[PDB]
RNA sequence: AAAUUGAAGAGUUUGAUCAUGGCUCAGAUUGAACGCUGGCGGCAGGCCUAACACAUGCAAGUCGAACGGUAACAGGAAGAAGCUUGCUUCUUUGCUGACGAGUGGCGGACGGGUGAGUAAUGUCUGGGAAACUGCCUGAUGGAGGGGGAUAACUACUGGAAACGGUAGCUAAUACCGCAUAACGUCGCAAGACCAAAGAGGGGGACCUUCGGGCCUCUUGCCAUCGGAUGUGCCCAGAUGGGAUUAGCUAGUAGGUGGGGUAACGGCUCACCUAGGCGACGAUCCCUAGCUGGUCUGAGAGGAUGACCAGCCACACUGGAACUGAGACACGGUCCAGACUCCUACGGGAGGCAGCAGUGGGGAAUAUUGCACAAUGGGCGCAAGCCUGAUGCAGCCAUGCCGCGUGUAUGAAGAAGGCCUUCGGGUUGUAAAGUACUUUCAGCGGGGAGGAAGGGAGUAAAGUUAAUACCUUUGCUCAUUGACGUUACCCGCAGAAGAAGCACCGGCUAACUCCGUGCCAGCAGCCGCGGUAAUACGGAGGGUGCAAGCGUUAAUCGGAAUUACUGGGCGUAAAGCGCACGCAGGCGGUUUGUUAAGUCAGAUGUGAAAUCCCCGGGCUCAACCUGGGAACUGCAUCUGAUACUGGCAA
RNA sequence: GCCCGGAUAGCUCAGUCGGUAGAGCAGGGGAUUGAAAAUCCCCGUGUCCUUGGUUCGAUUCCGAGUCCGGGCACCA
């Protein structure tokens, strides 16, 4: 390509390697809660929720995840713990 | 079109002349590799002098190719002529712009019919100086046989009105100097010395207004249509008004970049081959034969009086009388053109070897002024030289 | 970032600037919120020249609108200067 | 299509590229165009003086 | 831009004296006026309703020295202005600078006044003006500059203006070549012969 | 005060007529083209077809006050070596200033270009929100302790190149812990949970271990809550043509529940119900960017959407996401396809519907312009550097406007041409000649206004421990123009340099004759031309128009020939063969009652430009431009309730 | 830049290997009927695409050109 600001074509390739890793980490911790939900009482689910709550809020602050995404991942997920168990 | 051409060392337009398949084009290939190795100029090769399908399957050259070899004293500009009997028309354009030729007669074959036709065209058009070069040598290992050919070349030039005995004859194989033989490399370095010594500094016309005959039109995927040729008189500055006059009619234009062998120029001076660039003109509408003049200097004419000197059998021309309605080819600066002759009153017939004036109506108009020199030709041969007397149109 | 800038209208060799409140991203002559007076550089010593409604400037600059290099000085021209 | 060649005499033959303007003749059924005299290969009419924009002729 | 042809020929075709060839002498009696427009002036014309209108339009053009493109623009301005469309056509023509300079007396003919305007001689409100179609505003002071003041062509031409009717809407000094355009010209003040009515009709269709 | 003063007909069917009715013409135009003649200025304009293919130069960079770099480069300082001992050679020095490379940050999504698609996802007005919002900004003040590593640089290799790998090594506002938390997020609440980066201009006092510890200020970095700003969505009507397209439709139409979205939603799933759209045109088809406007018109309308400005859409063709405040990204990425290039045949580059330029297709349409001086726009603490944004330099009458090829007198009514009843007429005061001016071109000299600033120094006022730096304001300096031999002015010389092309039976201003004898040709309609032509060529008077004029194409007009304003249907074209009848259109009449229609008012809005009036500004004018009206809207809120409807008796 | 083909009286075609070119359709001095279907007579009415050469003599054999046809290349 015909720009010295190509740097952004690599720089962004370098970004998403990191950006996908922290994103994948969060959604595995959310999957850990959804795994605990289904056949489990008020114990294993809320332990997994207590683990992911710091992780989801942290990634919301960095600009990876928007604060509304994080708000739903508590709101709808706490309702699964509250209603079922 | 990147590096700027520095105006140092006098420009001279050189070119090879000689018989068919006589080491004429191969001489140009030898001069490049010899001069480029020792002095340290640009290299090039024998291929770039003549490629295409026409000059490979056959081997013979048609197009007037150009080469630029440099030396301490002067900056030369080569013009390799075709050489055959069929290619005399495009040769005369290459031979007209040439100042000092390099004749090519060979030590095995010797002088041949075309060699006499080439030197004939050189005199009437304009070839002041000439240098001989034996382009085989090594094939016939003998002292007496090779030197007998040198005598007949001295006879030819002196017979056809050149210096002859005074011309510096050189010997040397072109193919031997192409590889790397120390004896034959030095013998063509001697030819470069003979070019400097014999041919003097050429006299230009950098005062009277701009004119430039077109030898070959290009359509450079570049800039637009480009026209090549030697600047006959005046100068060419970039972004200057240029009127194209000659065949068809007349068209206004402007120069947007002059060059010298793929290198930039500010001022295209007189007496040097340059590729002048024209603005807002297509490939087809501009053709070969027209001239790049300054607006108002020259006007296209289709009728003119002219003092024609007809040749006899001894000089080389017609041997029979002719009457009004005869149509020969009139070679002006570059191109030729057909035209009907109208003789004066009190002249029944024009005999060969005679001085008379006559009106000449041309089929195509060409740019001309009073005191322009031309050479009439017909039937694959010369007819009569002359000069323009009066304008009519 | 909203900004108060000159728009450049008028004929060739005869400029007439329409000082105007617009978004920075929008083009010079294009989109704007509201025009706030004008400027005429080729007016000379006579009746009219430069007019700039200072009440509307306080509504934008007081909020948060940057003033361009020229319009900043046309404020300095209209208030005090002489 | 078919195109009417105006004026007296012409240089059109076999091929020859010609410019065509609109306008019926109202006589020849089918002909609905004119050849512009002067444009391209279609030359001007010989010896016309009055009305020479039509018929594409130069000054005298 | 200008006619620059045989000027008195126009007066015969029209019939009436157009003041094109007025000049130093008062009356011509030097063209066979009325009865010789061209080769066939003896031919009595039938003269249609389109004719009389087109003749009347050409009369007012040729008097004031104006061309169809510029004259058609005066109609467009005259229509857009208040009051009578006919009276405005004439009033806008009369407000021209080459007309005012003629009516002041600084020019034997209207073409002379036009050249005198053109050639930087005329000056109004301390400003030089080259334009013949300069619309002279009410309450102005046209005058000649000190360089070309009291030259050969003007002094002889001003003596002719004493024989002329002399407008009421403008005033002239005569001593120091100084004029004063006061009010806009009234219909009843000037002409009383050239019909505006027919010109208003011609352009309407 | 003003804001509209605006409405023409004629030829043509017949022996003649009046009607009906087509056909044609006079006028406006324009992204025009060609033709003929081919002088200027000003303000404009300039690939409509191939969204065709593109070589060559360019169009987004930028920051040393974020950091390693003791630096790629060019240059001072401690010291060195030659020898003309200051002339030269030359190692160290953040150390001279800065900066090629690089990580960072912020820009590249704006600003430019083109209408391929799109008949509604889009556009216009009017609404609503269920939203996000880098940089600007108003608060609330934090801003504390750590630690891997990571390029460049080596080191070592792979590759023809493009572009890698492996061993170290190191830097940061880069990167992730960490304590830390609010009116923040979540919960019914108790609780739990969630962040940051330091720089730089200066310093008296005292620590000096000199890296200066430490105080100042300016800026950055944060946390929500509010601005302003764009952007996402959503509903109302409006926005082409076709029924020789009447049936289309299965995530289809709704529900519950889960996921996902910045945000709601069949956005997407699982199940449930059987819908939904449709004769006030669904579906399918063809064509089409849309609007402000433009052209036209008496107006209603009709046509159109080049230039300027708003919005959408697209980027070699089909996809997908990544990065971001913003893109599913014209000059990013990755595939896929077609098309040209380079090679060591292994794999590679490749995107002008930027700006110039080119080849092509064409009736046809620009300069491989100069500059950041200017307003912007990007980054920067400032200088700056970048910009084909923008201005402007050229080209072309393609136009709009204003200038000019002189202006007086001039009778022998000359010559010559043309006509003639040969008496004369006419060309024609035309010309020749006499009076003269001499705006433009051409020369020679003056010379504005586009320029605001920025920079370097000064006196004060803020700041503070401080008369230092820093911030602000006066004040002295020397400067900044691509245009540019500028706008404009003044002297010079001498009418000198400076014309047009239509047609001239009729309609339509303008006729005499030599005619090429239904030949040559003319023509927009009626028609001309067949040995006496105003209708053909030609000479020739005019007629007409002017640096243009013609021809042609195209839209309206006239055409009241799609008629709403404003036509008809006995015989001219046109009453279904005649009934019944749902949907639809219309509906007698007096008292209530509503307020949908209807009207009155008011508020909001109908972007700017355009149009118009009043003005002003350039020598006037086009042109630009200040200020009002308007934008036949729509929306609401409150009232007249006669008239229409509804709901009543 | 160079290779090839094409041209014959007004139009459509015959004729040539040097022996000096013809046909219809044409048209004209031409008669019919105010012009006329069918009539008669009558000529070719010619730069053999142009020009030169080898020649006793060239359409015809050999150069050089004209404008047009189609083919292959060169990037200052
Ligand atoms: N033995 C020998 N042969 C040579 C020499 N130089 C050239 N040649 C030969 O000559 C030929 C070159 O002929 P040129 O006349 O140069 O080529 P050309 O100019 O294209 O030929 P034309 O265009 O036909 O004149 C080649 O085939 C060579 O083999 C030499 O020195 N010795
Ligand atoms: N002056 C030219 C001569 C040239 C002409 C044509 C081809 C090549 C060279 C150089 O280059
Ligand atoms: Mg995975
Ligand atoms: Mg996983
Ligand atoms: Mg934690
Ligand atoms: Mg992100
Ligand atoms: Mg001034
Ligand atoms: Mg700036
Ligand atoms: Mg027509
Ligand atoms: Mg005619
Ligand atoms: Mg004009
Ligand atoms: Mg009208
Ligand atoms: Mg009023
Ligand atoms: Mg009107
Ligand atoms: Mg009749
Ligand atoms: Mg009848
Ligand atoms: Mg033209
Ligand atoms: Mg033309
Ligand atoms: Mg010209
Ligand atoms: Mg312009
Ligand atoms: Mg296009
Ligand atoms: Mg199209
Ligand atoms: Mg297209
Ligand atoms: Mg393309
Ligand atoms: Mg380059
Ligand atoms: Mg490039
Ligand atoms: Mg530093
Ligand atoms: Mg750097
Ligand atoms: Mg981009
Ligand atoms: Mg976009
Ligand atoms: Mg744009
Ligand atoms: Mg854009
Ligand atoms: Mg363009
Ligand atoms: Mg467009
Ligand atoms: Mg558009
Ligand atoms: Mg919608
Ligand atoms: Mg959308
Ligand atoms: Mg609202
Ligand atoms: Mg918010
Ligand atoms: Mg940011
Ligand atoms: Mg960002
Ligand atoms: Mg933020
Ligand atoms: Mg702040
Ligand atoms: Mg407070
Ligand atoms: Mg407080
Ligand atoms: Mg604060
Ligand atoms: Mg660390
Ligand atoms: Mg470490
Ligand atoms: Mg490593
Ligand atoms: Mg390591
Ligand atoms: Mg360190
Ligand atoms: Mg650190
Ligand atoms: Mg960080
Ligand atoms: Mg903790
Ligand atoms: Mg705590
Ligand atoms: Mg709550
Ligand atoms: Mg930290
Ligand atoms: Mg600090
Ligand atoms: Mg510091
Ligand atoms: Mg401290
Ligand atoms: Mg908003
Ligand atoms: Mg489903
Ligand atoms: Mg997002
Ligand atoms: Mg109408
Ligand atoms: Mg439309
Ligand atoms: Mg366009
Ligand atoms: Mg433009
Ligand atoms: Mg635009
Ligand atoms: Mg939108
Ligand atoms: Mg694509
Ligand atoms: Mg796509
Ligand atoms: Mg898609
Ligand atoms: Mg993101
Ligand atoms: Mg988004
Ligand atoms: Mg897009
Ligand atoms: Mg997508
Ligand atoms: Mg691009
Ligand atoms: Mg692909
Ligand atoms: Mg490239
Ligand atoms: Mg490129
Ligand atoms: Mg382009
Ligand atoms: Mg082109
Ligand atoms: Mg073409
Ligand atoms: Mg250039
Ligand atoms: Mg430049
Ligand atoms: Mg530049
Ligand atoms: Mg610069
Ligand atoms: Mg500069
Ligand atoms: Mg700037
Ligand atoms: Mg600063
Ligand atoms: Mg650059
Ligand atoms: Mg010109
Ligand atoms: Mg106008
Ligand atoms: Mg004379
Ligand atoms: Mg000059
Ligand atoms: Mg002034
Ligand atoms: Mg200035
Ligand atoms: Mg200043
Ligand atoms: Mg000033
Ligand atoms: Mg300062
Ligand atoms: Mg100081
Ligand atoms: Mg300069
Ligand atoms: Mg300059
Ligand atoms: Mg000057
Ligand atoms: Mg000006
Ligand atoms: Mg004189
Ligand atoms: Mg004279
Ligand atoms: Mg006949
Ligand atoms: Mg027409
Ligand atoms: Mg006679
Ligand atoms: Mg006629
Ligand atoms: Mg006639
Ligand atoms: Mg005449
Ligand atoms: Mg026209
Ligand atoms: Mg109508
Ligand atoms: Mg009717
Ligand atoms: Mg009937
Ligand atoms: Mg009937
Ligand atoms: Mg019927
Ligand atoms: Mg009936
Ligand atoms: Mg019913
Ligand atoms: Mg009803
Ligand atoms: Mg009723
Ligand atoms: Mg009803
Ligand atoms: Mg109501
Ligand atoms: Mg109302
Ligand atoms: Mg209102
Ligand atoms: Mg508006
Ligand atoms: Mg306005
Ligand atoms: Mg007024
Ligand atoms: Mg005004
Ligand atoms: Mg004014
Ligand atoms: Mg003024
Ligand atoms: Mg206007
Ligand atoms: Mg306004
Ligand atoms: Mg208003
Ligand atoms: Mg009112
Ligand atoms: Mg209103
Ligand atoms: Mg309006
Ligand atoms: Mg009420
Ligand atoms: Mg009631
Ligand atoms: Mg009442
Ligand atoms: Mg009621």
């Amino acid at each position: 390509n015909i720009k010295s600001a190509k740097k952004r074509a690599i720089q962004s390739e370098k970004a998403r390697k990191h950006n996908a890793s922290r994103r994948s980490m969060m959604r595995t911790f959310i999957k850990k809660v959804y795994a605990a939900i289904e056949a489990g009482d008020k114990a294993a689910a809320q332990k997994a929720f207590n683990e992911m709550q710091p992780i989801v809020d942290r990634q919301a602050a960095k600009g990876l995840i928007h604060k509304n995404k994080a708000a739903r991942h508590k709101a709808n997920l706490t309702a699964q713990i509250n209603k079922l168990a | 079109s990147k590096e700027k051409f520095e105006r140092t060392k006098p420009h001279v337009n050189v070119g090879t002349i000689g018989h068919v398949d006589h080491g004429k084009t191969t001489l140009t290939a030898a001069i490049t590799t010899v001069l480029a190795k020792t002095y340290g100029g640009a290299a090039r090769a024998f291929n770039q002098i003549d490629n295409a399908p026409e000059e490979k399957a056959r081997g013979i050259t048609i197009n007037t190719s150009h080469v630029e070899y440099d030396t301490p004293t002067r900056h030369y500009a080569h013009v390799d002529c075709p050489g055959a009997a069929d290619y005399v028309k495009n040769m005369i354009t290459g031979a007209a712009q040439m100042d000092g030729a390099i004749l090519v007669v060979a030590a095995t074959d010797g002088p041949m019919p075309q060699t006499r036709e080439h030197i004939l065209l050189g005199r009437q058009v304009g070839v002041p100086y000439i240098i001989v070069f034996l382009n085989k040598c090594d094939m016939v290992d003998d002292e007496e046989l090779l030197e007998l050919v040198e005598m007949e070349v001295r006879e030819l030039l002196s017979q056809y009105d050149f210096p002859g005995d005074d011309t510096p004859i050189v010997r040397g194989s072109a193919l031997k100097a192409l590889e790397g033989d120390a004896e034959w490399e030095a013998k063509i370095l001697e030819l470069a010395g003979f070019l400097d010594s014999y041919i003097p500094e050429p006299e230009r016309a950098i005062d009277k207004p701009f004119l430039l005959p077109i030898e070959d039109v290009f359509s450079i995927s570049g800039r637009g249509t480009v026209v090549t040729g030697r600047v006959e008189r005046g100068i060419i500055k970039v972004g200057e008004e240029v009127e194209i006059v000659g065949i068809k009619e007349t068209q206004k234009s402007t120069c947007t970049g002059v060059e010298m062998f793929r290198k930039l120029l500010d001022e295209g001076r007189a007496g040097e081959n340059v590729g002048v660039l024209l603005r807002g003109i297509k490939r087809e509408e501009i053709e070969r034969g027209q001239v790049l003049a300054k607006p108002g200097t020259i006007k296209p004419h289709t009728k003119f009086e002219s003092e024609v000197y007809i040749l006899s059998k001894d000089e080389g021309g017609r041997h029979t009388p002719f009457f009004k309605g005869y149509r020969p080819q009139f070679y002006f600066r570059t191109t030729d053109v057909t035209g009907t002759i109208e003789l004066p009153e009190g002249v029944e017939m024009v005999m060969p070897g005679d001085n008379i004036k006559m009106v000449v109506t041309l089929i195509h108009p060409i740019a001309m002024d009073d005191g322009l020199r031309f050479a009439i030709r017909e039937g694959g041969r010369t007819v009569g030289a002359g000069v323009v007397a009066k304008v009519l149109s | 970032m909203v900004t108060i800038r000159l728009a450049r209208h008028g004929a060739k060799k005869r400029p007439f600037y329409q000082v105007v409140v617009a978004d920075s991203r929008n083009a010079r002559n294009g989109r704007f919120i509201e025009r706030v007076g004008f400027f005429n550089p080729i007016a000379s010593e006579k009746e009219e020249g430069t007019r700039l409604d200072l009440d509307r400037i306080a509504h934008w600059v007081g909020q948060g609108a940057t003033i361009s290099d020229r319009v900043a000085a046309l404020i300095k021209e209209v208030n005090k200067a002489a | 299509v078919t195109s009417y060649i105006g004026g007296e005499g012409h240089n059109l033959q076999e091929h020859s590229v010609i410019l065509i303007r609109g306008g019926r003749v109202k006589d020849l059924p089918g002909v609905r165009y004119h050849t512009v005299r002067g444009a391209l290969d279609c030359s001007g009419v010989k010896d016309r003086k009055q009305a020479r924009s039509k018929y594409g002729v130069k000054r005298p | 831009a200008r006619y620059l042809g045989p000027k008195l020929k126009l007066s015969r075709r029209e019939g009436t004296d157009l003041f094109l060839k007025s000049g130093v002498r008062a009356i011509d009696t030097k063209c066979k006026i009325e009865q010789a427009p061209g080769q066939h002036g003896a031919r009595k014309p039938r003269l249609s309703d389109y004719g009389v209108q087109l003749r009347e339009k050409q009369k007012v053009r040729r008097i004031y020295g104006v061309l169809e493109r510029q004259f058609r623009n005066y109609y467009k301005e005259a229509a857009r202005l208040k009051g009578n469309t006919g009276e405005n056509l004439l009033a806008l023509l009369e407000g021209r600078l080459d007309n005012v300079v003629y009516r002041m007396g600084f020019g034997a003919t209207r073409a002379e006044a036009r050249q005198l305007v053109s050639h930087k001689a005329i000056m109004v409100n301390g400003r030089v003006v080259n334009i013949a179609s300069y619309q002279v505003s009410p309450n102005d002071v046209v005058s000649i500059r000190e360089k070309a003041k009291k030259q050969s062509r003007v002094k002889a031409a001003l003596e002719l203006a004493e024989q002329r009717e002399k407008p009421t809407w403008l005033e002239v000094d005569a001593g120091k070549m100084e004029g004063t355009f006061k009010r806009k010209p009234e219909r009843s003040d000037l002409s009383a012969d050239i019909n505006e009515h027919l010109i208003v009709e011609l352009y309407s269709k």
